[PDB]
């Protein structure tokens, strides 16, 4: 159940 | 045919790696994105030309030896190393790594992080660091530009050119004359002790990074060494007598007592919009005295990270890492041979 998501970031 | 080129510089990694695009330059290497035609993936490739100088060769050897020895989710790996078939022909070295989307320095120029992101980022940093510290290795140059990220918030620590084995006894006179991009992340004992490097220096850097995530500005900026120190004092306040009771070299403690007294500034005043659990532990991380400064395991085990802490899923090194020789001692012609041998395992014929 390991990886926490968490909304995506936006990268220039 | 001729080698691929980027900004007028030879970038000779074809035919395997093509479609180069410039990403950036550190002080030591030019970095590009590329396409690996053999494995059908995007990669980063770092070009390094360190052979004209002893310090550069030192950095290159350490980074390679360390990244090849470490395997951990939160530490950038090395996938491949390209260099000439003979030592006389080797003038550059190309290091191939997974392509990350950005670094934390670039991200922070463009946006403010939600507390959730900050928390997760912090956890991953400390998770990597625990691993590094388990091998008794100190990174010694943690800073936002050394923290690679992608859009899913995966984080990897990079840039181990200044790493070394933890030794309470080494002299500090190199590693100050030698150039680094910033200095805003250096622990105070580095500047005012005369001997050694301890695991506590990395923790201080992590604290500086957390502060920076909270406010989008570096907490201890400053132009030169004395200036830099003033910024630290102006926030933490003049050092307690117990604080001056340590490895602090004299001609520094005298310098310290020389200074007009300064008052501590409460954390919540500097960071009003910050989770209180974060400011505690920020406090524990940025303590002037290395001995009381929180350790990496403890920090992982602080309330702020409770939602992530998982000692079962936090790997450690099999054994301490070791350098056979003092790399400071070796001249550049020797380090060149060591780099040649170290990279041989990526060569077609290689023996073993
Ligand atoms: N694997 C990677 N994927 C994507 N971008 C990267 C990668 N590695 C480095 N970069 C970018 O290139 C910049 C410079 O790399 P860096 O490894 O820090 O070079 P340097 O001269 O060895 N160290 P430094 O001078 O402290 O930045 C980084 O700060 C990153 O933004």
């Amino acid at each position: 159940r390991r990886k926490p998501v968490l909304p995506a970031l936006t990268i220039n | 045919a001729g080698p691929e080129m980027v900004r007028g510089q030879v970038f000779d990694v074809g035919p395997r790696y093509t479609n180069l695009s410039y990403i950036g330059e550190g002080a030591y290497g030019m970095v590009c994105s590329a396409y690996d035609n053999v494995n059908k993936v995007r990669v980063a490739i770092k070009k390094i030309s360190p052979f004209e100088h002893q310090t550069y060769c030192q950095r290159t050897l350490r980074e390679i030896k360390i990244l090849l020895a470490f395997r951990h989710e939160n530490i950038i790996g090395i996938n491949d190393i390209i260099r000439a078939p003979t030592i006389e022909q080797m003038k550059d070295v190309y290091i191939v790594q997974d392509l990350m989307e950005t670094d934390l320095y670039k991200l922070l120029k463009t946006q403010h992080l939600s507390n959730d992101h900050i928390c997760y980022f912090l956890y991953q940093i400390l998770r990597g660091l625990k691993y590094i510290h388990s091998a008794n290795v100190l990174h010694r140059d943690l800073k936002p530009s050394n923290l690679l990220l992608n859009t899913t918030s995966d984080l990897k620590i990079c840039d181990f050119g200044l790493a070394r084995v933890a030794d309470p006894d080494h002299d500090h006179t190199g590693f100050l004359t030698e150039y680094v991009a910033t200095r805003w992340y250096r622990a105070p004992e580095i500047m005012l002790n005369s001997k050694g490097y301890t695991k506590s220096i990395d923790i201080w850097s992590v604290g500086c990074i957390l502060a920076e995530m909270l406010s989008n500005r570096p907490i201890f900026p400053g132009k030169h060494y004395l200036d830099q120190l003033n910024h630290i004092l102006g926030i933490l306040g003049s050092p307690s007598q117990e604080d001056l009771n340590c490895g602090i070299n004299l001609k520094a403690r005298n310098y310290l007592l020389s200074l007009p007294h300064k008052n501590k500034v409460p954390w919540n005043r500097l960071f009003p919009n910050a989770d209180s659990k974060a400011l505690d532990l920020l406090d524990k991380m940025l303590t002037f005295n290395p001995h009381k400064r929180i350790e990496v395991e403890q920090a992982l085990a602080h309330p702020y990270l409770a939602q992530y802490y998982d000692p079962s899923d936090e790997p450690i090194a099999e054994a301490p890492f070791k350098f056979d020789m003092e790399l400071d001692d070796l001249p550049k012609e020797k380090l060149k041979e060591l780099i040649f041998e170290e990279t041989a395992r990526f060569q077609p014929g290689y023996r073993s």
